[PDB]
């Protein structure tokens, strides 16, 4: 049973995060937020959640949109990694393969910021805390696919993932990482997580993975160098539009037929019949991580709060850009479950 | 004489093209914005200074001509470069609709930049000559 | 090698010759580094008063 | 006519409207960055000014000055000390700052004439 050896070394940790869970802004102080008219009146309010005073720091006149999603993502990120200096063994290695897209993300960025001739400092700067590694700074040195894999990537967790660079080639990169590494984060938590927590994190990945595949399928419809066998080598084997759908996407030339793919699966139809197609990510997203909440015994629960934070987090950067720009009709144009 | 009424019509023109160039600004900043929400494909969660290709020459040049004391500055569609800016944000496959959304206002924007500069050339040189 | 090494903060220098020509750039360092030590002394002594 | 280029003081999401809007960062052939990005607060009034006065003065090509409005208020003695017409400076809402019309320039120069 679930809750039989989970606790010999994941009590604690899952626990803490359950506290985080419990820290997620619910409908009402979302309702707070909302009913904010000024940037200091969003601070103020939201020090009456668990993000308290982190704004405290900041002055009422230096007070931007930028500022607050910074600041909150930081609370966010120094509490996953409190989660991971507690963590051993499997679910160590369940939260560094869910730093690794971070790493894919810093990756991608580097390289992005290097064929930009964008500072070296500025891009260190931007680089996402969770995701970093000691040779991170070494990416600025070259362009080349190549040259970085020997330079950098090779010594990186993100070498298995790779079996001059311009931005339709960064974005090719970056997508066939997140591939790679979503298929084997997919198949880490189906050898080595317990059933509860193995199942939502397989349900979890698998919507993930699907999202990118919808993403990649319409993306590459407006654009004529996404091939149809660079199709493939973007769209992640672990989905549910796996193996069909993601056949059916590989070869779509046109918005029909990547709608009649996603009128396969039962669980995304309507996500292009109505609506935004992020939103209905979105939403399904938090209800699958709201979902992952109702289990006690799972490390998936360490998933679920990150999400659900980062969601979160662009919930409120959202309530003040809506609160900064005026812009009061969009400001309930947020995803919320808690 | 009749230069004060050119001047009430010059004045209400740049008033004009003052609402049409902040409806343009305000939809396209709350897209910009709302492609920060959405940040998911996005490299650091935000659409902005991570994406800036400091080598990158614009689509755009303005061009500047004078016709007896009036003078006329026009942006045109000139000057693989000077591509659509949506790329260096990871155009392709890794931005939301509301940025192209947001690309559109702006881009909408710029002849209502064109047009304010010439009505605000335009109204100093007839007050100059009143 | 060089952008790799300042991407590690490492401070890289240039040495004149592989063979004892560097003496001089020694005796130019040597020298930079006593007006240095006359000026630290010079600071270090109002800032401990 | 030498003044072709569009100059950009502005902050950071104005930068990246107008980038998308198809702005250049930097001149064709010279590769001299034609963009200022003002942060607020860490930028002080000197290097607001010093730009201002790089993109009107020392650039002989730089016909469109786009500079947000804060920008300019906060050196509006500046921006108002300038007088030549070759370079064309306009005042462009900011994302948290809609475009005042108490700032506006045309606006108190047709004060001045009291009609």
């Amino acid at each position: 049973m679930e809750g039989v050896y989970f606790n010999i070394d994941n009590g604690f940790i899952e626990g803490v995060v359950r506290g985080y869970r419990n820290g997620l802004l619910s409908n009402n102080q979302y309702i707070n937020l909302t009913q904010c008219d000024t940037l200091e009146d969003l601070k103020l309010q939201l020090s009456s959640t668990d993000y308290g005073n982190f704004l405290s720091s900041v002055s009422s006149e230096s007070l931007t949109t930028s500022l607050i999603q910074e600041y909150a993502s930081s609370k966010l990120y120094h509490e996953f990694n409190y989660i991971r200096d507690q963590s051993s063994g499997s679910t160590r290695k369940f939260m560094d393969y869910i730093t690794y897209g971070y790493m894919i993300d810093n990756v991608a960025l580097m390289i992005t910021g290097t064929i930009h001739d964008r500072d070296k400092g500025e891009i260190l700067q931007r680089c996402h805390p969770l995701g970093w590694f000691d040779t991170l700074p070494t990416l600025s040195v070259a362009t080349d696919l190549e040259s970085l894999y020997e330079t950098v990537l090779v010594d990186t967790p993100l070498a298995p993932y790779f079996k001059e660079l311009d931005d339709m080639n960064i974005e090719i990169i970056r997508n066939k990482l997140y591939k790679a590494y979503l298929e084997d984060f997919y198949n880490f938590v189906t050898e080595e997580i317990p059933e509860p927590a193995k199942e939502c994190m397989q349900t979890l990945l698998g919507f993930e993975a699907d999202r990118r595949s919808i993403n990649i399928a319409l993306n590459s419809l407006q654009s004529s160098d996404i091939d149809p066998d660079l199709k493939s080598d973007l769209l992640p084997n672990i989905g549910k539009l796996y193996p069909l759908a993601t056949f059916h996407l590989a070869q779509a030339q046109d918005f029909e037929g990547v709608r009649a793919a996603l009128a396969n699966v039962y669980e995304y139809r309507g996500f292009l019949e109505t609506g935004n197609l992020e939103d209905h990510f979105y939403q399904l997203e938090m209800e699958l991580c709201r979902d992952a909440f109702t289990q006690q015994f799972a490390i998936s629960t360490v998933w679920a709060w990150m999400k659900s934070k980062e969601q979160e987090v662009r919930n409120i950067t959202w309530i003040a850009e809506c609160i900064a720009q005026n812009q009061r009709e969009r400001i309930n144009n947020y995803i919320s479950v808690y | 004489d009749e230069q004060y009424l050119r001047l009430i019509e010059l004045l209400s023109n740049y008033d004009s093209t003052l609402e049409q160039l902040q409806k343009g600004f305000q939809d396209g900043y709350i897209q910009l914005s709302r492609s920060n929400y959405y940040n998911k494909d996005s490299l650091r969660g935000n659409y902005g200074e991570d994406y800036w290709d400091e080598t990158y020459i614009g689509q755009l040049m303005a061009t500047v001509e004078e016709k007896n004391s009036k003078v006329v500055v026009e942006i045109v569609k000139r000057k693989k470069q000077d591509y659509d800016p949506i790329l260096m944000f990871g155009g392709v496959l890794s931005v939301p609709s509301s940025l192209r959304q947001s690309q559109t206002s702006f881009k909408g924007c710029i002849p209502l930049i064109a047009q304010l500069i010439n009505y605000k050339n335009e109204i100093l040189t007839l007050v100059e000559t009143l | 090698i060089r952008k790799i090494a300042e991407s590690l903060d490492a401070n890289l220098y240039d040495v004149d010759s592989s063979n004892e020509g560097r003496s001089q750039q020694l005796a130019k360092v040597n020298k930079n580094l006593s007006d240095l030590y006359t000026v630290l002394k010079t600071t270090s002594t109002t800032l401990e008063s | 006519e030498k003044r072709t280029l569009i100059a950009v003081i502005a902050d950071e999401d104005t930068t990246t409207g107008l980038l998308l809007a198809g702005i250049g960062q930097i001149t064709p052939e010279t590769q001299e960055k034609n963009f200022f990005v003002y942060q607020e607060g860490k930028t002080t009034k000197e290097e607001i000014t010093d730009k201002f006065n790089h993109f009107t003065e020392e650039r002989d090509d730089i016909a469109i000055l786009l500079i947000n409005q804060h920008i300019a208020e906060n050196i509006r003695a500046r921006v108002d000390s300038f007088t030549n017409a070759f370079p064309a400076i306009l005042e462009i809402p900011s994302k948290d700052h809609p475009y005042d019309p108490e700032k506006d320039s045309v606006l108190k120069r047709v004060r001045k004439l009291f009609g």
